[PDB]
């Protein structure tokens, strides 16, 4: 009770999806979506420029910009996207490069229960790989309990002075079903993500992905938004979980998929508050 | 084809 009523009321307001998703529905973009029914809104989708002139449709990826506030800088925003398909790996790196993203949050394993959630889009440690026009070196990997950090260096093949470091925070322990029973791992992880992002000036939006780009993706993003409000305005500031979910859902449909994820968000915030009060 | 979650 209370959480179910709140989540069910949110699910009410999305029974009609109002904003247009026509680009994702185009015949040329059909096999760029992992799920037929999960598509980016046209008005917030990431439009990919500088594509191959021989490709009739080269501007599409299943991804949306998410701003936490109406006047949010790119540095304070997110990109919510699906895990790479075999044929969108190159488009994914075009997106990272174009948006100047410096931090990637991966919320899934590559494969879970025998189903691909994300095709591997990074080289092995110390290896280099070319993804279309983009070159990626994997400089170092650091294992933590819940995640692995991959320090990647991304550049455009041939062009000088385009190299930049992209930090891939790969959350590894999310359960195959349900949500973690305690938010500690996610909070410590998001704390490292945030400090990394804030330390890079002129960084672009943080890229966050899951299999569809809405469930785990929305859960991670909304928690990050809320704890950053607490970071900025203190532990007695007012927190409106439903309105925050409404805000991100106006930019990509269906963010935060299950009531367990909904309860997990509240738990994470309450833990973050408790952590600051309890030293 | 359809996102169950």
């Amino acid at each position: 009770s209370g959480f179910w009523e709140e989540f069910e009321t949110l699910q009410q307001q999305e029974c009609k999806l109002l904003y247009s998703r026509k680009e994702g529905q185009r015949q040329e973009n059909k096999n760029k979506n992992r799920y037929k029914n999960i598509l980016p809104f046209d008005h917030t989708r990431v439009v990919l420029h500088d594509g191959d002139p021989n490709e009739p449709v080269s501007d599409y990826i299943n991804a949306n910009i998410i701003m936490p506030e109406f006047g949010s800088s790119g540095k304070k925003s997110y990109i919510a996207t699906q895990g790479c398909l075999q044929n969108t790996v190159n488009d994914f790196w075009r997106m990272v490069f174009q948006e100047n993203s410096r931090v990637i949050v991966m919320t899934t394993k590559e494969v879970e229960r025998g189903k691909s959630k994300c095709v591997k889009y990074w080289p092995d440690e110390y290896a280099l790989k070319e993804y279309g026009v983009m070159r990626v070196r994997n400089v170092k990997e650091s294992a933590a309990h819940d995640y692995t950090l991959r320090e990647l260096k991304l550049s455009k093949v041939g062009q000088g002075n385009t190299e930049r470091t992209v930090w891939q925070y790969h959350f590894r322990t999310w359960p195959d079903h349900g949500v973690p029973s305690d938010p500690g791992g996610v909070l410590d992880f998001l704390e490292e993500v945030h400090h990394k992002q804030e330390s890079i000036m002129d960084a672009g939006p943080v890229v966050v992905h899951s299999s569809a780009g809405i469930g785990r993706t929305g859960t991670f993003i909304v928690i990050d938004i809320l704890i950053d409000i607490i970071r900025e305005k203190g532990v007695d500031c007012d927190i409106d979980v439903p309105k925050t979910i409404q805000m991100v859902r106006s930019q990509r449909s269906g963010m935060v998929q299950t009531e367990a994820q909904y309860r997990f968000i509240y738990m994470a915030v309450q833990h973050y508050i408790e952590t600051l009060q309890r030293r | 084809s359809d996102y169950m979650n």
